[PDB]
RNA sequence: GUCUUGGCCAGCCAUGGUGACAACGGGUAACGGAGGGUUAGGGCUCGACCCCGGAGAAGGAGCCUGAGAAACGGCUACUACAUCCAAGGAAGGCAGCAGGCGCGCAAAUUACCCAAUCCCGACACGGGGAGGUAGUGACAAUAAAUACUGAUACAGGGCUCUUUUGGGUCUUGUAAUUGGAAUGAGUACAAUUUAAAUCCCUUAACGAGGAACAAUUGGAGGGCAAGUCUGGUGCCAGCAGCCGC
């Protein structure tokens, strides 16, 4: 309910209240504030690229025991450094050391998914093939 | 104890076993004849 | 210009329901269809229809929009011969079923009319160039035809039915 | 082919302000592919007591499934009539005028741009 | 002064003008709108972009001609960038159409033509990368191939009888058993289309028996349709939007 104004001529205060309390609101803020243009290790776009600089080892949160296989990779377009999974069983080897890989959203904006801690972003194609073309037997790793 | 040096571990024991060659399905409308003929008339 | 454009279908609102998914599957053997695209069609359009009968019902009878608009749809469903003369006004609209839209298709009338055996060979033939409406060839299945144009089809004069000449798995025979 | 080729008219219109008789002609063409536009000219001719320079098509598009097709015919009054009205395109399809002859869009450009670099009778 | 009104400007006089009903200042990854998406009603969000209005032509300023410009495919000057050179000089503005580099997750040919829509000129006649045509093109949208069928043998649901001689031949499937007809994907005389070509459309002689003319993308614990199958690995590899394996 609310002790809300019922006045004929409180829109004014109708409008500011519910423009004040709409920040409370976790996305209206998220969108309003432009934190993806900001903050975002992204600029705000679906996809991007960069340089593996090492790959790492990310032990899996309880209840589960394993090592998801992971890359430390520099964004091209702004040099912000990011972990980024390593999907499928055995892509670890087609990724090397200075690569030029693709990254994604690992989930659901931006939040880590699964046992994974920290990692937030996935790989989806290596010096521009896709990753399952090159899991599966269907296209070959440049021969650069 | 997981390691980097543990990847593809289990694709690479696995026996590689070629698929059986079978008759080619129908496409399109047929396809969906059997599908028919299986579920709501072979009863 | 941007040229108008729309789609023909949709794709239902709960993807995996049991109930829905059967229903479907009597529809397209019954009928010998190709997907379930065109069953999503026929109830798209069946919908408009419906959607349309059951605004104007909520109008006045007096309503000079209702009259209008309401003669101008039963004009195309008696038309078409989803509906008879005897289905006034609009009531009898809201009874239209997705199975009563089918029949009305060419792949139905061709075989309800004896000239194909098998509803599969019906679709086979009219989209193999062997029926033909009145004077014109038609190829598609989804062809609605009219009750007045119920009484002219008939196999091509080009083809080896109706016309004579043989095709080419005879001619390469003799 | 054996059977006869018929002749239709629709939409027939007098227009003497270019000396022409502007119509759309059907014709029925069963058992055989289409007529071609020089068999069409002589009877149109034929039917309305003109010559083939008197009578000129423009498009033939058949009707799918083969046995129809349509077009737009002109017949016109006199032969002169046809020589200052028809367009230049469709005088040379015909045949009996010729085809301007001249050089690439391109080339002519760029004849055109080597020209404003000269003054006078140097151009020439 | 201006085409004209006006603190638009020059002189003289007075102390006013705006603001809690948000003035002033700051941000916009802000050109405005007609409108796009999605919604029972009430709404939320987007709108560089086929139309109307505004502004700009590397960044500012100034100006001539001219009815109309503070014009930039006009000029002048400064800053940055950049071209030729005999080193004295000269010349420049693709956010026009193609094309290149860079940038990025991210976007096409240095093609044909004024034939169609219109515009301009002294003008029926010439010009128009406006514009149309073609090429690349899984942006999105429409229709719609990948197969059709007869019998034989078998099984099931019926029908008169249950002497269970049961197929006897009404129907539907299995026919791993066979015989048939038809066609377009492709191809090509010819015709048609077009400014000229291409494609569609039309159509001679070609083009189908699975090895061919061979449909894929995801999934099978639950949400959510679908495995109590077999082999391998053994909290490893890995899967998993979430619960989880
Ligand atoms: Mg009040
Ligand atoms: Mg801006
Ligand atoms: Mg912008
Ligand atoms: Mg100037
Ligand atoms: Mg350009
Ligand atoms: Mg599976
Ligand atoms: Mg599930
Ligand atoms: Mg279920
Ligand atoms: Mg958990």
């Amino acid at each position: 309910s609310g002790g809300k104004p019922r006045g004929l001529n409180a829109a004014r205060k109708l409008r500011n209240n519910r423009r004040e309390q709409r920040w409370s609101d976790l996305h209206y803020k998220k969108r309003a504030l432009g934190t993806a243009f900001k903050s975002s290790p992204f600029g705000g776009s679906s996809h991007a690229k960069g340089i593996v600089l090492e790959k790492v080892g990310v032990e899996a949160k309880q209840p589960n025991s394993a090592i998801r296989k992971c890359v430390r990779v520099q964004l091209i377009k702004n040099g912000k450094k990011v972990t980024a999974f390593v999907p499928n069983d055995g892509c670890l080897n087609f990724v090397d050391e200075n690569d030029e890989v693709l990254l994604a959203g690992f989930g659901r904006k931006g939040k880590a998914k699964g046992d994974i801690p920290g990692v937030r972003f996935k790989v989806v194609k290596v010096s521009g093939v896709g990753l399952l073309a090159l899991w599966k037997e269907k296209k070959e790793k440049p021969r650069s | 104890h997981g390691s980097l040096a543990r990847a593809g571990k289990v694709k690479s024991q696995t026996p590689k076993v070629e698929p059986q060659e079978k008759p080619k399905t129908p496409k399109g409308r047929a396809h969906k004849r059997e599908i028919y003929t299986r579920r709501f008339v072979n009863v | 210009a941007p040229r108008s454009y729309s789609k023909t279908a949709k794709v239902p609102r709960r993807p995996f329901e049991a109930a829905r998914l059967d229903s479907e599957l009597k529809l397209v053997g019954e009928y010998g269809l190709r997907n379930k695209r065109e069953v999503w069609r026929v109830l798209l359009t069946l919908s408009k229809i419906r959607r349309a009968a059951r605004q104007l019902l909520t109008l006045d009878e007096k309503d000079p929009k209702r009259l209008f608009e309401g003669n101008a749809l039963i004009r195309r469903l008696v038309r078409v011969g989803v509906l008879d003369e005897s289905r006034m006004k609009l009531d009898y609209v809201l009874a239209l079923k997705a199975e009563d839209f089918l029949e009305r298709r060419l792949q139905t009338c061709v075989y309800k009319l004896g000239l194909a055996k098998s509803i599969h060979h019906a679709r086979v033939l009219i989209r193999q160039r062997h029926i033909r409406v009145g004077k014109q060839i038609v190829n598609v299945p989804s062809f609605v035809v009219r009750l007045d144009s119920q009484k002219h089809i008939d196999f091509a004069l080009t083809s080896p039915f109706g016309g004579g000449r043989p095709g080419r798995v005879r001619r390469k025979k003799a | 082919s054996d059977s006869p080729v018929t002749l239709r008219t629709r939409k027939f219109i007098r227009n003497p302000l270019l000396g022409r008789k502007q119509m759309v002609v059907d014709i029925l063409h069963p058992n055989r592919p289409n007529i071609s536009k020089d068999e069409l000219r002589e009877k149109l001719a034929t039917l309305y007591k003109a010559t083939k320079d008197q009578v000129n098509v423009f498009g033939l598009r058949t009707q799918f499934g083969g046995g129809k097709t349509t077009g737009f015919a002109l017949v016109y009054d006199s032969p002169e009539a046809m020589k200052k009205f028809e367009p230049h395109y469709r005088l040379v399809r015909v045949g009996l005028a010729s085809k301007i002859e001249k050089a690439s869009r391109q080339q002519r450009k760029q004849r055109k741009n080597r020209q404003k670099t000269l003054r006078g009778t140097a151009k020439v």
